[PDB]
Parts: structure tokens; C-alpha cells; sequence
DNA sequence: CTGTTGGCAAGCCAGGATCTGAACAATACCGTCATCGAGC
DNA sequence: GCTCGATGTTTTATTTATT
RNA sequence: AUAAACCGACGGUAUUGUUCAGAUCCUGGCUUGCCAACAGGAGUUCCCCGCGCCAGCGGGG
């Protein structure tokens, strides 16, 4: 299959992990009922800026892209629109035996080739060209040393990219996190006591906060990941996928965490392969009612939903489920995992 | 389908001294399940049907405050409970806050204490509807009626 | 490891240690059930104002919005070290507010101040105007080295642990501190239906009845305190302290989190209970155990035993599942077995 | 040390020592199980109104909200020392209320007053009058020395122990007091299912049946009273008293907490039981042993023996666990100095725990 | 993990006259732990499991009022509705059941059964006897008072 | 080897009043338009 | 390559109910 | 590869201090648990063994 589906159930203690311009908890109406929400961008940032990400994705081995090795395939690809003089001049001034090439690299380099061609036509060179294109070159260089970050998460907010081909979507897609149950949020009426004020406090306020059993969903386009890694292998893509699983299972937005401290890990992590990526959010369309907590009924509802619809929805294919609870499991079609690591290794070996 | 609240009111009103005395000394709504006189009181008003059970527990508690504490007075909507509590002029606003913020069973105790203090004149079937539902909306409405009246 | 995780299970007899706008107990919905809550700000202020903190860590910062009163205080304290003018201008530079002789001068918001930090600052201001260096360039120069100022935060550790922000004045650029620690609201491990106390005030000049009739919410509870110290950040916020100093501070935080309880209604409810269970754990990234109590602890010969048991079970589930192997010591009383809190504290002092 | 902790285990024959507005026993859920409760305020009033208090400490405070009655009382008691004009003016300054000849003047809430304290204030107001000193300026200069006023609290110790709040008047600056003694609600160490006495009232002029029928909830119990005195605060509240005086007062508090029982329903239930177990523990930070009974003590040849058992055990666990090596002295009717008589325990407390 | 009530009912109704006669002879439920025929009866119903065994003590003690006393019907009629339907019991006696202490409650229940000879739904009553506690006493009183007052 | 059956389970009458339910002080700030040319 | 500062423009609608 | 792509709403904060629920009160009068009854019947006990009149007696299990 081409897609990796990652499903996570994770329970948070009383906190406020994502708010709006009125400092109110982000929410969403699902199944006619209010669910507390953690926005996709907040979750994905929580991943992308994390230390784990920086160590395993940021400092990856396929990180650096060498323009040297890319000379030939570039030479043909752009060879139809540009001639080898301009191509090699461009490549050499940028840098100062590869099979395929990442599309955004081809695009940006092609733009640079347009620029140097138009630079030769007008009759110009030297520090003139190298001052007009100083910032641009700096940009493309910094990006050329961040290939895995760009392949997985997409180009940064301020990238320097200049072509339609340089609009790099991430390989991973992260849905908004929503609670599996209805939530009426709590209010914290707080005071700020002045050490110089005898009567009363110096400030008064309220803070909205709530517990919640969240359902995170994310999927990974393997093909696109390989292709954006310069034609890497399925296995390397599966390593990256392993990392994504880990982060989606452990990483939590730092919003309001200094004071509410909801540092909780996932109680359930499932991964399955498919040709069509699907969210199991409809397992909670009818809001989960609490029976000795919201966690167990949530996992149970997830399992029952999968058992009901997985066959018809064409979700046949490799599927593993790491879990901390002892709730009745899924169909036997899903391979049970006792540690997260065994699940990640299950992912490494193509399922 | 809907509880005849006035019939329950008159029923409670012309109840013998004994049965009444037995229902009155209850200290929380669920304890009314221990009193036979309670069942004999609420049986004609649909007690053997659960929804009615909860509603009737609340109603009969509030009435158990005493025979002469809730004065029914016909419509000229009619005097709501919040309005009545304010009209008494005995109840502090903070207590109304503490009432509408309270949780299950505690809310009924505090309400009965308030009723005992104010001795409110109100449209009883109205308050009966309120007690039937008693969601968060009803409690907020209670508070806001009370405030607007003062 | 960079993170010190402090877990506390503490039982309180009937009391009311934290209430809201309407004097009712603070609570929180967890796992579909109501838990009594002690807010984190209450815990932090209870700690920073404690005798233990004063004896072992130092002076708590001075949090205020009243800049005039502050002006007077600083004048009284930094008077024999600086001339009034310099003190005034320094306050006026840090706050962004004009400090004259007004009866009332108000800052943008309640802000924590460290007297020593202010002293250092007005040293800098003195040496600035003496060298004919205007205020903007002074801001640049001071912006070039923030560590010193953070050693001035060594004089106000609660700011190093809990953080500080300012929206106006040079503080905006220089006093921006991200808290080192991190702490959760204390929630009970079980469902609580709070009791109500129907009390009277008896008048000695009124023979008939009482002069006041009222109600007061209260309850018993087995609270779960959690707090991890970030450590590298504690070193940064202290101007570049050693790991030993940060570890010792963390130790004091363990002792306080284990023993300190807000004074709210304690003169009439007196729930002076120490923690029955305390556990400290070193880890690469923070880990809270609140999900041990997501399913509310059902009573069984008390709420405390099943709470501790549930805690241990979930701890093992998490450690086995995520393969966590950071050093850990538990002190129990009902991973380590700590006959005494002191052994656990020394164990923490010594990097685990 | 600074903190004197006082633990009491005391058993009561079937009774009803504290009830609510429904004549039901006051309770409290602890360890997931119901405990019959005796509120702190009831213990405190039972103590300050007790004969032992009067004979050993002095006159309790005068707690009232009626400023008219108080006006009259002060006019009578201080009339031989002050002009009615400045007595009225003083009360009006302290209360923040206008005192004229109205039959009904009400304070903000029930307030603790000491006649000697008000007399002191009268001396001050008189002097200010004689010096044409602004009322505001008088408030200012008086605010610059709270100690004297607290000596006037020596004349009313129950305030010094349990504190005073103010919302209006000069008190809001001068009369705020932090209670030295902290005390907890007495709760049963065990679960309690309270019994019900179904009583009648026989009318001698009525042959058929009784005149009244009713029910009254009652129960027996083993209560854990806890109260630590803060001490330095007790010296401050008494105007800078000595440690010895504070120790005498603390000793008296021990005696009372071991002997004084609320008068409620004692005329018809007579549970006049003295405390079987009393441990005063000298110490450095307030410590409550209530968690010894978090797990409800279960009956085994009584609730008393298993309760003293559980207490002692948990006391040990905590003592060595947190390294509490303050003094620690106990007295019982069945490292921790044991005392045969209560009087030796009291004498021990008076001597700073030596 | 529930005791098959109907199976126990059938087992009792089919039991030899001698053994059941030996069982009826008992005066209070605990004494049943001294009769062999008892164990012989409650053995295929998990007597080995303690909770089950207290439940079984009560159930058998009620079944030992007679053999034709409790006419098991089938939808369901509760014990309260049945004792009320007999018309032979006055409310004060029901109170004398639900207020009775340990063991004595079972005796009073046995006498009530002998007296009323109720037609009821047995498994329901079995569930009641299993969780014999404040809720079942309450619902018993509820059913009795309601059924009585309707007549 | 064998363990029983009938007949019967109550009524009267009674549940209270007094009086009381608090006050004060405090509810923040920043940024998320643009222009131009100058000084640095 | 900037940070600086003066500057183009423009706002106000209310005020007692009852699922 | 969709008004898409790339994409945090962020940072700081005790709700505080004061308080009996209290006085008065039989649950009370009447009531056999009572009549019939032998604990008797019935030698299965599966082996090894020693001595016989072959009927049956013993020691080791």
C-alpha cells in the first residue's frame, strides 16, 4: 500500500492546550455535540519543533542534498529548456551520479537558470548577479541542507522557494485533534495578589480549561516521501514513518503547560496500511458516554467501529495496535503490540 | 403525559398530619424513597414511570419544605421562582449564586433552605416545569430573574 | 536526564483549601467525574511564601502593580547605596512608566520584581548616564548580555521557576523569563460530592436564635500533585548556575510539594496533612501520572491505598509500554523504597 | 519549637452533640465513609463559654452584630470613666456606623468585642479630642503601633486564639487578628450509621394516643479532635506576651480539648465522657494525624482500642518517615514520654516540653 | 459469574423428599452449613466461591420455607408485588423485615413466605437475595406499598 | 429403604412552636496597516 | 540594511424575558 | 496535490479573614403453636495371605 494511517487515543488531565483570540479553548461540533479541539497546526508544530524531531528528522542522514551528484539528471531535466552552459554555471555558482531528483530542487534550480540566462542576455555578471541573488542563494542553500524536514513536514513558513514546484506539501497530513466525547469546559476564577495592597487582590480573571480523551489522526504518503527525498527507498520512508508514529504518540503542545502540566502519553496507538487514507473519527460521531472514565469506552468504541466498518471500507491490509489497556481487543486481523517499540519495528519491516 | 402539578399541590395540601410529618423530616430527596407515604402521595401522578420519578422527587422535596411555604398564586406567564425569591426581599444574591452553581442533591437542599427562608408566592405549575427539567439553562434563568427583579 | 518529575499523593482530612468567586470549592471534571481541585497558582504561592522556602531558597519576589508604593520601598531599601534620582529613573526605565511623586502610579499589570535585580540595574543606569550613554544604547548594551540579570534572578528564584512577562518598559526585552519547573493543578484521584456545613453565629446580645445562619462547602480528599522541574532552563534562568544548584533547588521543591498545603480555611478545618506517598523520577521528556486516576479510584479500605496501588499499576504499564528507564526513586510510606523522605531528597541531590 | 500540636481520641456514649437545621447529626465523608462530625466552631464556643475558661483564662469576648444594645452596654460599663459622647464616638469610629439614639443599629456582621479594648480606644479618642486631632490622623498614628491594642486582646483571649475579621470601621486597619490556634472538626475514626429515636409526648389530658410523635437522630462515637496552637502568633496577638504565658494558655487549651464536650442534647443523652487518649506533640510544623483513620478503623473489642492502635502506628510511620524529632509527649487510659495522669502531661507542656 | 436461579429452583423441586425435609428443619441460614444434603444441593452451583456461597445460603433458606410455598411464575412479579398480592401481610411486618438485623431478616422473610405463599418470578428474587442491601429493601417496600395502595 | 397434613396472621389514635441567613477590596498589558527619507 | 518618527484615515447602533 | 500549499494564540496570577443549631417529649394496651409416630430393616467386601471337614475361621492391607 502507499499510505500509512496513524490513529492515537490520548487522555489529558485538566488543561488548556490550544486557544483562540479570546483565550477560549478551541472546539468543534461533531455529531451535534461540542468537542474540545487541538488544531492541526498546533499539533504539527508541536511535532516539528520538538527535540526528538530535531534529532531524528532534523539531523537525518538524507538531510544534506549534494548539488554535485545531481548534475546529470538536472542536465537532462532542465536540458530541454536550458542548455548545459547555463545549467552547469548555475549549479557551480550555487554550490560555490544520482538516479532521480526532488521536484522542488529541479524547480528552484530552473528558476535560478532563468535568472542567469537573463543575466547573460542583458550583459552582466560578477558581484552584480551575486548581490541581486544573494538572499535567494542563501535561502536555497539552507533548504538544501534540510531535505528530510522539507520532505516530511513541507517547506517552512519563510522558505525562499520561488516556483510552483517549490510549494512543497508535507508528506504527513495531520487532522485536528477532537475529543471522543462531549465537553462542557470548566472555569478557573483566579486572583493575582499584590504584595503592596492591603485590601483585596490586584487582578482577577477567569481561565477556561478541561480534561479530555483526544483522538489524533495522521497519515503518511510514502510515495511522495520517497520522491521528495530524491527517490529514496520504501524502507527509509518506513523509518521516517516510525518517527512520525513516535511523535504523534508522545508529543503535546506547550500551550498553558507551565501551569496545567498535561504531560500525558498515548494510551493507544494503532497503525494500518491502505491505498486510501481514512480517519476513524466516525467511531466517535455518536459522542462516547463515560463508563468508569472516558478512556476505556473510547478505546472500546474505536475497536467496535473498526470491527464493523474496516472490511467494507477496504481497510484490509497490515494493521497493528500497541496498547496500555486490557479492553477487549479488535478483530484478530489486527496484530497486538505490547510495547510501542515493537509496533515501530513492525512498521519498519513493511508491516 | 405531563404531571398534574396543581393536583399534586392540593394533594400535598390536604394530606393528613402524619404522612406530612413523615415526608417533612427527610434530609435529602432520595430519602423520600424510604417513606411509604411518599409513594402513596405520588402514585397517582405517574410515579411507576421513571422520568416522572426524578421529577416528582424534586417537586415533593420542595413541597416537603412545609405545607405553608410555597404559596401558589394564579397567573394574571406567572411569577417564576427567581422572581418570587427576589420579591420576598429576604434572600441575598450570593446565596442564589451558590444555589445555581451547586451540584446534584446539594442543589435541592439549598433550594429547600431558600424556600424556607423566602416563603415565596409563585406560579407552582411553572416551578414544577422548571424542576421537571432543571438543566443549566433553568438555573441561569433562575439567577437572572432574581437579578432583574431586584 | 534533563527533567525532574515530582509525583505526590497526599491525603487531606475535611477542609477547604481552594475556593472560587462564590466561596465554593474549586473543582474539575476528570474522567467524567467531579474532582476537588487545588489550583497550581495556590500551590506556587503557598510554597514561595512558606518558612521552608525562606530558610532554604531565599526571599520571594515582590509582585505588584503599584509602582508608587514600590518607588517608596526601593527608596527605603536602596537609599544608602544609590541616590533617589537613579532609583527613580531605573524604575521608570524598567516599567516604562513615569516615576514622579504622584500618590498613585500604576503599572501595566501585576509584575514580579527582585530588589537585587533592580539594584544591579540602577548600577548600570548610574554607569550609563555617567558615561553620557543615553537610554536606547543602554538598552542595546544590556540586551547583549542577559545572563548577569539572571544571576540577579538567583536573588529571586520563584521567578526562575515560575516565569515572568512584561508588556511595557525595558523588562519587555530583558525580563522575559520562561519558568524552569512546571506544575499541575492538584485534583483528587476519586469522585467527590462536597459536604456542606450549616453553621450559626450566636449573638451574645440576642437571646432568641442566632445572629447569622449560613452554609460552607468543604470535603476530604486524596489529591494528586504533579510538578516537573525543567533543569537546563533553571540553570539558564539563574545566570548559568551549575547542575548541583539546580538539583538542590529541585530537592527543596520536592520537600515543599510533599509538605506544603495552602492555608485556606485551615484555622477552622486544620487539614495539616503531610504526603503519604512521594515519588521522584528522572526523564528525557516530562511524564504525568494523572491518567492513573482517569478512571476514578473506587474506595476500598479508604481512598489512599487504592490510589497508591492504581498509581503503581499505571506506572508499570507506562514504563513497560514506552520502555522508560530513567532513574526513579519512590519514597513510600503506606524504583525506590524510601524509608525516609530525607533519603529520597539526598538521592535527588545526587543526580539519582 | 513553635507549634504545639494537640491530638485527642475521645469516646462518646450514644448522643447528638452537633446537629444541623434538620436536627440531623453533622457528618463528613472521609476515606469514602461517613463520619459523625463535631464542627470546630462548636468546640470553640463550648470552650470559651465553659467554666474552666472563666476560672483559668478570663472573660470570653462579646460577640454581637447589634450595635445599639452594645452602645447601651458600653454606656453602662464605661460610664464611670468616660463621657457618653466619646463612648458613642469611639464605638462609631470602630464600627464605621453612626451611633445615635436609634433602637436598631446593625454592624456588618457578628463581631468580637473586648470591653477593655474599646476602653483603651476611648482613652485614645479622648486624647485626640483634647489635641484637636483629625479622625483620619488618629487612625494613622494609631495604626503605627498594633501591640498595645493586642495587649487589650489579653483581656479577651478567645479572639487572640481564633481571630477577628473586619469589613467596616477603623477595625479594618487596627482590629484584624490572625488566630494563633488552628483547630479541626472532630470526626469519628470509624464509619457511622446513625440510629433514630422514635419518641412520643403523652398528653395527660388525652387518653387516646399521644400528643406528639417525632424522631431524633443519635449515635455513639470515637472522635479524633485535633488542634495545634500557633504560639509566636499567640504572643503577638497578646501584645508581645512571653513564651511562658503562651504555654500556660496552650496548656489550658489541652485540658479543655481533653475535657470539654458540647452541651447539645446532653440533658437527654448525657454523653459526659472524658477523653481516653490525649497526645500533645510538641513540634516544628503543624501536623494532623487524621490520616491514621483515612482507612476507617474497624471494630474489634470496641472502636477505642483499635483507634489508639491505628493512631500510634501511623504516628510512628510519620515520625521516622519525615524525621520528626521535636518533643513528643502523650497521656493515655490504657521517645514519646508516657504520662499516667493528664496533670503531668499539662505540667510537661508548661515546661516547654521537658 | 451468576448463579443459575431457575436451575436451583428445579433442583429443589426435583430433590428427594428426605433431603429437602432435612433442609427445611434448619432454623437459621448459618445452620445450613452443618447439613450434608445442603452441600449436596448447592454443589453444582459453585458453592466453592464465597460470595456465591452467602448468596446461596440466603436463596436456599428462602427455598426451604416449604416446597410448594414459592410458586415460581414467569413474565416479572417481584417479592414486594407478591407479598402485597397475597393480601395477608400488613405493612408493619414488611417494615419488621427491612429493619431486621443480620440472620433475623432471613428468618422473618421465611415466616413471611410461609404466611403469604407468594406467586412470583423466582430469578428476580434470587438477584435480590444476592445483593441483599439497602437498595433491595427499599425497592421491596416500594413495590409492596404501591401494589397495596392500588387495591 | 423410608420425612405429613389443616387452620389461622387484629384494631384505635396521635407528628409542635419561637427566631435568626454578613460585610470589604480587586477584573491587566503587548503585537499581528502602510508610507517616505532621513540618520546610522 | 536598517531603525526613526511623523503620518494617510476616522465609530454608532441599548436599556427588562421565560425553552 | 482543493481560496490550496507552508502554518502555536501566546506569556504572568492565594479568593481571602469571622461563626452553638438550640430548648421540650411512655409507643401503648390484648394473645396455648397445637393434635399422630418402633429406627428399624438389609450380611456384597475389592485384594494378597495361613488352616481346615468346603461349612467357614484367622494374620498382614
Amino acid at each position: 500500500s502507499n499510505f500509512i494511517n496513524i490513529h492515537v487515543l490520548i487522555s489529558h488531565s485538566p488543561s488548556c492546550l490550544n486557544r483562540d483570540d479570546m483565550n477560549m479553548q478551541k472546539d468543534a461540533i461533531f455529531g451535534g455535540k461540542r468537542r474540545v479541539r487541538i488544531s492541526s497546526q498546533s499539533l504539527k508544530r508541536a511535532m516539528r519543533k520538538s527535540g526528538y524531531y530535531a534529532q531524528n528528522i532534523g539531523e537525518s542522514s538524507l538531510r544534506t542534498i549534494h548539488l554535485a551528484q545531481l548534475r546529470d539528471v538536472l542536465r537532462q531535466k532542465l536540458g530541454e529548456r536550458f542548455d548545459q552552459k547555463i545549467i552547469d554555471k548555475t549549479l557551480a555558482l550555487l554550490s560555490g551520479s544520482a538516479d532521480a531528483v526532488t521536484p522542488w530542487v529541479v524547480g528552484e534550480i530552473a528558476w535560478f537558470c532563468e535568472q542567469v540566462a537573463k543575466a547573460e542576455a542583458d550583459n552582466l555578471d560578477d558581484k552584480k548577479l551575486l548581490k541581486v541573488l544573494k538572499e535567494d542563494i542563501a535561502a536555497i542553500r539552507v533548504n538544501l541542507q534540510q531535505g528530510v524536514d522539507i520532505a516530511l513536514s513541507g517547506r517552512m513558513a519563510t522558505s525562499g522557494m520561488m516556483t510552483e514546484l517549490g510549494k512543497v506539501d508535507g508528506a504527513m497530513s495531520i487532522a485536528h485533534a477532537i475529543t471522543t466525547h462531549q465537553v462542557d469546559s470548566d472555569i478557573d476564577w483566579f486572583t493575582a495578589v499584590d504584595d503592596l495592597q492591603e485590601q483585596g487582590s490586584a487582578h482577577l480573571g477567569t481561565q477556561e480549561f478541561s480534561s479530555g480523551v483526544f483522538y489524533r489522526y495522521a497519515n503518511i504518503n510514502l510515495a511522495q516521501l520517497q520522491e521528495n527525498l530524491g527517490g529514496a527507498s520504501r524502507e527509509q520512508a518506513l523509518e521516517i514513518a516510525t518517527h512520525v508514529v513516535h511523535m504523534l504518540a508522545t508529543e503535546v503542545p506547550g500551550a498553558k503547560q507551565r501551569t496545567y502540566a498535561a504531560f500525558n502519553p498515548a494510551d493507544m496507538v494503532m497503525v494500518n496500511f491502505s491505498d486510501m487514507p481514512l480517519s476513524m473519527a466516525n467511531a466517535f460521531e455518536k459522542a462516547v458516554k463515560a463508563k468508569d472514565g472516558f478512556l476505556q469506552p473510547s478505546i472500546q468504541a474505536f475497536n467496535q467501529y473498526w470491527d464493523r466498518v474496516a472490511n467494507g471500507y477496504g481497510l484490509n491490509g497490515a494493521a497493528a495496535q500497541f496498547s496500555l489497556s486490557d479492553v477487549d481487543p479488535i478483530t484478530a486481523q489486527v496484530k497486538q503490540m505490547p510495547t510501542l517499540e515493537q509496533l515501530k519495528s513492525w512498521v519498519r519491516n513493511n508491516g | 403525559d405531563e404531571i398534574d402539578a396543581m393536583a399534586l399541590y392540593r394533594a400535598w395540601q390536604q394530606l393528613d398530619n402524619g404522612s406530612c410529618a413523615q415526608i417533612r423530616r427527610v434530609s435529602e430527596p432520595d430519602e423520600l424513597r424510604d417513606i411509604p407515604a411518599f409513594y402513596r402521595l405520588v402514585q397517582p401522578f405517574g410515579w411507576e414511570n421513571p422520568r416522572h420519578q426524578q421529577a416528582l422527587l424534586r417537586m415533593v422535596f420542595c413541597l416537603s419544605a412545609g405545607k405553608n411555604v410555597i404559596r401558589h398564586q394564579d397567573k394574571k406567564t406567572g411569577i417564576s421562582l427567581g422572581r418570587a425569591l427576589a420579591n420576598s426581599g429576604r434572600i441575598n444574591e450570593r446565596r442564589i449564586f451558590q444555589l445555581i452553581r451547586a451540584d446534584r442533591t446539594a442543589d435541592m437542599v439549598q433550594l429547600r433552605r431558600l424556600l424556607t427562608h423566602a416563603e415565596p408566592v409563585l406560579d407552582w405549575p411553572l416551578m414544577a416545569r422548571m424542576l421537571t427539567w432543571w438543566g443549566k439553562r433553568e438555573r441561569q434563568q433562575l439567577l437572572e430573574d432574581f437579578v432583574l427583579t431586584t
